[PDB]
């Protein structure tokens, strides 16, 4: 799995690939690992696929609930914290699982990551997965908070394409969302293959 | 002493546009012996467009089956008799086979059946419920032979020959025929027969298969 | 341990260090969690482990003594109140269902009187906890891999009566001494001080 | 893996399946479990094929060579004797498990030679995963005296028990018969399992795989 | 596993006269790919060609000790190995190290240059013998080579055909191994004529 | 496995059961555990066939060698030394019970017990195998010294079908060898005439009670052997 | 640990035939011969356990009670073999569940209206129905025996034919399977309901010319 | 530990060797492990003293209880059963071989053995205990039934005693009760009368013959039993 | 793995860095032991781990060219001979008495002509070797817990034909990504570069 989400001036760009191994056998190469939550809120599944699939779940209905109840959507920095909650009540119980949430509230975007054991961080970029590793080595590099909308997908597409080159849990269709003031756009879903010909054409 | 056994064997579905094909075989294995090879216990219908399919302990498929059966009782009378559809029952089974979590089934499952539009779909799922849609699936003791080969000959992303045309249901059968065969052959716990299940819109076909009984 | 915290207090300040270092195993993610936290006008824990636990931890306490403070028509809680109530939280954890809280704090804080009538002490106050609620009030302090440095360091160099600017000095030799000897990039730290007239931030050292 | 000897009045049968497995997979539907050791002794093998492999190698070999020291025939029980030495010495570690079967001066002599290096020698014998299943349909049918065609078919018989009750078994039955004259190696003897299904030859047409670089050399 | 360490797989069938083998190209340390560009078959001479799996520094070193006993080989004999003796000896080697073994897994293709007679032979890494008269395969893809060989695979194809469904086998399986891919090598190797080439596949 | 050997005047008996299981199936159900040294010196073996075998392979071998080299008769006492000599040297990697036992003009018939730590022991009589736990007894209350040849074979095999008719790992024949002056004889009873059985003592035909019917009172009848 | 060795049944034209010793061992110890491990339930079926004779009695006690008291308290039918098989299937499965296993494998058979039925349940839930089913080294030594009996005759084997090819089985298993008397019980379930015979004997055969004496000794 | 039970013709006689052993010392030299349950209904314990004791006086007064309220005397089958029911509840907890014997007028004498696992089997004798493996051939080969009550306790003693002579587990006094009809009859043989021993068996009183004295012969003479 | 270290090979050169680090467990020991080590005039091995496994292997290496070099008159080995060299070492010694030698190196070289007949490679070379004795050619490779970032970022924008300036470059964004992302602390690479001129240090990045 490689996952990675930023923070730029235009928004927030989540980028993901689409394999699932069982150890050293794939599974699938067809995962969605962008979970919508909301229509403002998107999260990764890295780790555990069923914990992460249930729980955001969950999360999408407290979020859900707390829009009929309160008449007013969730705030980003209250729904991480939900399952950053969640997560802790379960930090025992061995949940593999590192989520990204990102979403763009009345305080603008947000990001935050949060784990199996209840850690909940907000950073301007994260990485999450095996291929964590390399995306990081080619975003770090590229990534500024003025990027463009294309340029910041540009840039979250060939990192993730980076990581699924090299490493052997990632793999499959790169899947590029765009997270802005209207809610989320898919911006686009590309084979890493056809995107080894596009980026390196010879 | 282990609560978990493979009972190995092998399931395998394919969706087409308006039926879906699903397969099990009917060895039921013990330990170092084999205990029928005349189990049907693998596929189980739940409505008359929805059946699952488990490999791994039959013990537990048989518990799981169960469940779900009831669950698919109550939704019918807390909905004024409708059946749930199979993406209904798709989540569902997700769902239970999480809150298992901690003591989980020792199944791998697969819903089928058709969307609402009466397209085939295949939910397969690990033993906690990942799951997602696929037009094709195979779980158990051959998967890892059979799913690299309905890759190949459905997505055919390494030949340069244009797609033939959509598989139709009787050449989907014949595939899954050929499949289970090369499988029954080199997969030491598959063998015996395979039940295929046609299921489309206007019922559902059964079509015994027989495979090579060593 | 990877996350130096420092503190020490002089004759009217405690100033306390902490790194911004955030990792996942080997990977840095940031050199910038504030992992000093104000829980009131004049008490700040600076505290170290796991974000679940550290700020679960830090979260409980900050609430628990906002929501005592309710209940209690606007009144600061002592230093020392504070603190047994951090330490009778870690303590009871580590005989809990959950497990100990994995953190450990630096708490400090600079009491004022709460009235006309408050006899009580006045000044900074520091403690040292560790996560199974040791409890132990010091003039300075450290937890992680860069602790034992400063701690000699603060043995070598500190007095009860620096100025804040000596403070200063002193706390940015502390933080270098982590940056020298820690293989662990703690790159960058946060400082604050807590004085009579709050907690202030501070800019100058890091 | 099923292999099975049995003693019948005029010599040995000895039979065995040919599946070859890796794992969970059958590497080879057809191979040959049961190797020449002599002109007038056979062995066959189960057990961890390497193992089973060298050791009817080793012997074999040196039997040849003993025969041309002494000019004789070989003994089944110096081939039993050298196998027993052998695999005690590897303290199981060789895990050969064999049947050993032949026909000397003496008469027919069918021996088990198990992987720590004990020996038996018994008229009727299994070793391998199916070794029971086959077993239990030699202690249901054998008896003294039968002749070669009973003899076969009981060993047929039997290997079947283990290729249709044994996952690690299977395919076909091999036998071979030793007389005092000579030595009849019949594969498939029996072949029980055909495949249902014709092959259903998918057409990959030349050029249908995307290739980058080719280099052609003539020889 | 020290066996799927560095990845790699390799397989390969009979035909008419002919043989394919057929390697990925990945190599790897786990999930850590190091390089795309590492084919894992070796020539001994016209008729024989090898492939190896198993952890890489073994397969260098009995890449290493294969090619010195094949020199000397040679050069004693005054002739090329054959597949059998080739074989043979390569179990030979391995089961020299029974005790402490060689993390390799071979597997041998070769042709009689005379008869046309095709000999595959893939070995454990103690060197038990596999001889099928179709297609052997090796290596952390072999599962699913195994689906794809059986299913794809038929008696006396020709070299062309014979190359089309090795590749999509080697292809479709690799395609489900996490440890074994970046395209293929595959030599055609015929009586008269060897034809290497390098396939294109998938990036992951 | 059950093996004895008992004394008589002038000779021994050695006796045992036919079984080697590995666990709970029976590998061979005819095996011979009497294993001759030399002419009249055997052993009875028990544990690890592979063991045994070996062992018993070697010693014979040695004292062919030894016999042939003094250019007389071997002592059961020099069988017996080199066994225990060979069992205890190799007693960590070895499971071996033995019994030597045979019969040699100086000292008459003679048994020695080799058990699995390498002890030597001469005796009177010798049971080894994990069906000899069930012999001791038998011995204390049923074997008087002093018996011939005849009676001596019999009790023996009474003694050994005693033994594997409780003892799962023992079964099958009841080979005996007599070692006196004379010539050895041996003997095989098979099981179907063994003198002893517990599917053929009287006093165990009557079923348990245990599958009563349901009835309106405590007392009990009999099992429920049919349905109506 | 008192325990029951194999249990063999199979399907005849008309009934089914049930088998087992009569022996509960105690590990190796032969400790009881006369055990009738054969337990009618209800008025149609029987079963018998491999393994736990303690949870084989337990549970036997469960199913039995269960049946006789759903019928005594209600005006029903007496319940059909299947319906008790599923009964003693689902007990079986819930005790897995609680970790608390029934360790035996049992086999189970019952014939109502001409309808038989033979199932096999093992410790797990596991429970499979063939026309031959076997527990403990009966499933290695003997299902093969029966089920190639049953290949040969595919219209079903008669009444005499299926006992004469148990016996051959038991024979077999008394000489393979080291617990194991040669004391033997059969069930049998027909229409009529069902009857366990007397303890009954086979015949064994010891005297092979390679059994003998100079022939299996190890040393000449 | 050894403990068995007979029935005779209207009762049962129960057995019991009185030693308890903290593995190879004796803490209990005359432990009384025939345990009253009711007037006619005894237990005989083995395992773990601290289990069996618990276990008996629990059914004890769980019976005592039961008839006070039945008004009538308690079946031995009711005394097994409940024994069964806490046997088998707590198996995984507890070490614990009892027998439950006894004599009630409705089925007279019967006797029960519930072993380690729980099961309860009705027999016509039972045994338990480290020590019964000793007895099973002994039965086997001297156990006829139908033996007055006075044969039937002289046979249970002498049972016990050749099963203590051979466990080193079990020992001291043999303890017996008989259960019928009649006022129940206790009776304790201390060792020193015991039926049987090996240290007065006169076929053990010939030392083996171990310690040769050095001599020019390889004739065996005896052991060496002084210096000059 | 705590010291990462980087190469990559153009057209004219292989430029080798690798972080000075050297550790005790935490404490950090110094920023500048330099772990390239010349083996040749152009031939030099950028090797990790421990320093006694590191020195002892390399040195060995060094002398072993070094004699071979004697006893042929001045003669320089190849690069791919030194690097199967290398390899059959570490080979070795997984199945030694001793064990493998826990190192792991990039052996980076330039070919030039040694004689008039020499028909053989010319240009930059590059291994990458593994403790267990894997060795593989490779236009750029690392080693370490940075090695992972540095591949890939790399693979993003290495090139073929960079200039000796570009390279140096590339090489500092290599370094700087390794001290922003790795919590271990590599403050300063060692750089040098083999050229047909032979090996040079590179002072411009660190
Ligand atoms: O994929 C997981 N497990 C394997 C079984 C599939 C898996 C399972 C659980 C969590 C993760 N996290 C990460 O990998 C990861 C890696 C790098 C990184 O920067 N971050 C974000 C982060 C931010 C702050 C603090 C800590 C982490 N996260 C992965």
């Amino acid at each position: 799995t490689t996952t990675l989400a930023f923070r730029f001036n235009g928004g927030i760009i989540v980028a993901v690939d689409s394999r699932a191994s069982t150890g050293q056998y794939i599974a699938s190469q067809t995962v969605m690992k962008v979970l919508e939550i909301n229509d403002y809120l998107l999260g990764t599944l890295a780790g555990g696929a069923a914990d992460c699939q249930y729980w955001e779940r969950v999360l999408g209905m407290e979020c859900r609930l707390w829009e009929l109840r309160n008449g007013s959507r969730i705030t980003v920095a209250a729904a991480s914290k939900i399952l950053a909650n969640i997560t802790y009540a379960y930090r025992n119980h061995g949940l593999s699982m590192g989520t990204m949430v990102a979403g763009w509230d009345q305080f603008g975007p947000s990001l935050y990551y949060v784990d199996d054991k209840g850690s909940r961080v907000k950073q301007d970029l994260f990485s999450v997965g095996s291929g964590s590793i390399y995306a990081y080595g080619v975003l770090d590099t590229g990534y500024r908070k003025d990027l463009s909308v294309e340029d910041a997908c540009d840039l979250a597409r060939r990192s993730i394409f980076h990581a699924t080159y090299r490493d052997g849990a990632s793999g499959g269709i790169v899947t590029v969302y765009h997270v802005h003031e209207k809610g989320w756009t898919k911006i686009s879903r590309d084979d890493q293959t056809k995107l080894y010909h596009r980026y390196f054409p010879s | 002493w282990s609560p978990y056994q493979d009972n190995g064997g092998t399931t395998a579905a394919i969706a087409g546009k308006d039926f879906v094909i699903l397969a099990g075989d009917t060895r039921l294995n013990g330990d170092f012996c084999l205990h029928s090879r005349h189990d049907q216990s693998k596929i189980f219908q739940l409505t008359p467009y929805t059946y699952m399919a488990s490999n791994g302990m039959q013990a537990d498929r048989l518990q799981l089956q169960q469940m779900l059966k009831y669950r698919v009782k109550w939704y019918k009378y807390n909905n004024g008799g409708k059946v749930p559809s199979t993406k209904a029952i798709a989540q569902l089974m997700s769902t239970m086979l999480y809150h298992r979590r901690f003591f989980p089934y020792y199944t791998f499952n697969m819903v089928v059946g058709l969307d609402e539009e009466g397209h085939g779909v295949c939910y397969s799922y690990d033993a906690v419920g990942s799951t997602e849609p696929f037009l094709y699936g195979t779980r158990g003791s051959a998967a890892s032979f059979v799913e690299p080969l309905l890759d190949c000959l459905i997505n055919r992303q390494h030949m340069t020959s244009q797609a033939p045309p959509e598989m139709t249901k009787e050449e989907t059968l014949a595939m899954l025929k050929n499949a289970f065969t090369g499988a029954a052959e080199r997969d030491i716990y598959t063998g015996d027969s395979v039940s295929f299940f046609i299921i489309t819109k206007d019922g559902v076909q059964q079509e015994s298969f027989e495979l090579r009984k060593d | 341990m990877a996350e130096t915290a420092i503190a020490f207090r002089c004759k009217d300040y405690v100033m306390v260090a902490a790194a911004g270092l955030n990792a996942f195993y080997y990977i840095k993610i940031t050199d910038a969690e504030d992992k000093i936290t104000q829980l009131d006008t004049h008490q700040l824990v600076a505290c170290t482990g796991e974000n679940g636990p550290r700020v679960n931890f830090t979260e409980y306490i900050k609430c628990n003594l906002a929501l005592n403070r309710m209940r209690q028509h606007g009144r600061h809680s002592s230093c020392e109140s504070t603190a047994n109530f951090m330490r009778n939280c870690l303590a009871s954890a580590i005989r809990s269902r959950e497990g100990a809280y994995q953190v450990n704090c630096l708490f400090a804080g600079y009491d004022t009187p709460v009235s006309e009538d408050d006899d009580g002490v006045v000044g900074p106050q520091l403690f040292y906890m560790d996560y199974l609620g040791t409890l132990q009030a010091v003039p300075y302090g450290c937890h992680g891999y860069g602790a034992c440095f400063v701690t000699a360091l603060l043995d070598r160099l500190w007095r009860p009566d620096l100025s804040q600017q000596e403070g200063l000095e002193l706390m940015q030799k502390c933080c270098d001494e982590v940056k020298r000897r820690v293989i662990i990039s703690n790159s960058y730290f946060f400082v604050k001080a807590v004085t009579k007239n709050g907690v202030e931030v501070i800019t100058a050292v890091h | 893996t099923t292999i099975v000897g049995v003693v019948y009045r005029d010599g040995v049968v000895l039979g065995a399946d040919t599946r070859a497995t890796e794992g969970s997979i059958v590497a080879d539907k057809r191979c040959r479990k049961i190797h020449y050791m002599a002109p007038n002794i056979m062995c066959c093998g189960a057990g961890t094929s390497a193992d089973t492999e060298a050791v009817t190698n080793m012997v074999s070999s040196h039997l040849a060579l003993h025969r041309l020291e002494t000019g004789k025939q070989s003994r089944v029980l110096e081939a039993l004797t050298l196998l027993k030495r052998h695999l005690y010495r590897y303290q199981g570690h060789v895990s050969a498990a064999l049947v050993l079967g032949g026909v000397d001066v003496e008469g027919p002599f069918l021996a088990t030679i198990a992987p720590h290096g004990s020996t038996d020698r018994l008229p009727f014998v299994t070793m391998g995963s199916g070794s029971i299943a086959a077993m239990a349909q030699l202690e249901a049918a054998y008896k003294d005296n039968m002749t070669c065609e009973e003899a076969k078919e009981l060993v047929a018989s039997a290997i079947r028990k283990g290729i249709f009750n044994d996952p690690y078994s299977g395919t076909q039955v091999d036998v071979c018969v030793i007389t005092k004259d000579k030595t009849e190696l019949t594969i498939g003897y029996d072949k029980p399992n055909e495949r249902m299904y014709p092959r259903q030859e998918v057409l990959l047409p030349p050029g249908t795989t995307p290739v980058l670089k080719e280099e052609i050399r003539q020889l | 596993s020290i066996m799927a360490y560095s990845g790699g797989s390799v397989m390969a069938m009979a035909g008419k006269e002919c043989f394919v083998i057929i390697s990925d190209n990945r190599l790897g340390e786990q999930l850590k790919t190091i390089s795309t560009e590492v084919p894992k078959l070796h020539v001994v001479n016209d008729s024989i060609v090898y492939g190896l799996t198993g952890l890489r520094t073994d397969q260098q070193t009995f890449a290493n000790k294969v090619q010195f006993r094949t020199e000397m080989y040679k050069l004693r004999e005054e002739r090329d190995i054959t597949g059998k003796a080739f074989a043979a000896m390569i179990t030979s080697m391995l089961y020299e190290a029974r005790f402490g073994p060689w993390f390799v897994e071979p597997v041998i293709g070769s042709i009689d240059k005379s008869t046309g007679e095709v000999y595959l032979c893939a070995t454990d890494l103690i060197g038990a013998p596999c001889e099928p008269e179709d297609y052997v395969c090796a290596g952390t893809a072999a599962e699913s080579l195994h689906g794809m060989c059986e299913a794809l695979w038929r008696p006396g194809m020709s070299p062309e055909e014979l190359f089309e469904i090795a590749a999509q086998a080697m292809l479709s399986a690799c395609d489900r191994d996490s440890l074994s891919g970046y395209g293929a090598v595959a030599m055609i190797v015929t009586k008269d004529k060897v034809t290497t080439r390098l396939i294109k596949g998938r990036k992951d | 496995t059950t093996i004895l050997a008992v004394s008589y005047n002038g000779g021994v008996v050695l006796a045992a059961d036919s079984r080697t299981s590995s666990g709970t199936y029976v590998v061979n159900r005819a095996s011979n555990k009497l294993t001759k040294l030399t002419k009249k010196i055997y052993c009875c073996r028990s544990g690890s066939a592979a063991d045994t075998q070996a062992l018993a392979e070697r010693v014979s071998n040695y004292l062919g060698s030894y016999q042939t080299d003094i250019g007389a008769g071997v002592n059961v006492a020099t069988a017996a030394n080199l066994f225990q000599k060979m069992c205890y040297m190799n007693r960590w990697n070895i499971s071996a019970g033995i019994i030597v036992a045979g019969y040699d003009p100086i000292n008459g018939g003679s048994v020695y017990s080799i058990p699995s730590g390498g002890s030597c022991v001469k005796l009177d009589y010798a049971l080894g195998g994990s069906g000899s736990i069930f012999l001791y007894s038998f011995f204390d209350a049923n074997y008087k010294p002093g018996m011939s040849k005849s009676e001596c074979v019999a009790f023996c095999q009474r003694a050994v079908a005693h033994a594997y008719s409780r003892d799962g790992s023992s079964g099958g024949l009841i080979r005996t060898i007599t070692l006196d002056a004379d010539e050895p004889e041996d003997q095989t009873i098979p099981w179907n005439r063994s003198p002893y059985c517990m599917e053929k003592d009287p006093k165990y035909v009557t079923q348990a009670t245990q599958n009563q019917p349901f009835s309106s009172s405590a007392k009990i009848t009999g099992n429920r052997m049919s349905s109506t | 640990m008192a325990s029951g060795g194999s249990v063999i049944a199979i399907k005849y034209k008309g009934g089914v035939l049930m088998a087992a010793d009569t022996l509960l061992s105690y590990g190796s110890l032969a400790k009881w011969p006369n055990i009738p491990r054969i337990r009618l339930l209800g008025s149609h079926s029987a079963v018998c356990a491999t393994g736990s004779y303690a949870d084989f009695q337990m549970m036997a006690k469960q199913v039995e009670d269960n049946i006789e008291r759903q019928k005594m308290y209600h005006n029903v039918d007496e319940l059909s073999p299947s319906e008790v098989f599923s009964y003693l299937h689902r007990s079986i499965y819930q005790k897995r569940c609680d970790f608390d296993p029934c360790l035996c494998q049992m086999v189970f058979i019952g014939v109502r209206d001409g309808e038989t039925f033979l199932a096999g349940v093992d410790d797990v839930g596991t429970r499979w129905e063939d026309d031959c089913i076997a527990t403990g080294y009966g499933a290695y030594i003997a299902l093969p025996l029966l089920r190639q009996a049953l290949e040969k005759n595919p219209d079903g084997l008669s009444r005499g034919e299926a006992m004469r090819i148990l016996t051959d089985c038991l024979r077999v298993l008394f000489y393979r399977e080291c617990r194991a008397i040669n004391k033997f019980q059969v069930a049998d379930a027909a229409s009529d309901g069902v009857r366990i015979s007397e303890p009954f004997d086979v015949e064994t055969h010891w005297e092979y010319e390679g059994y003998c004496f100079e022939k299996t000794a190890i040393i000449r």
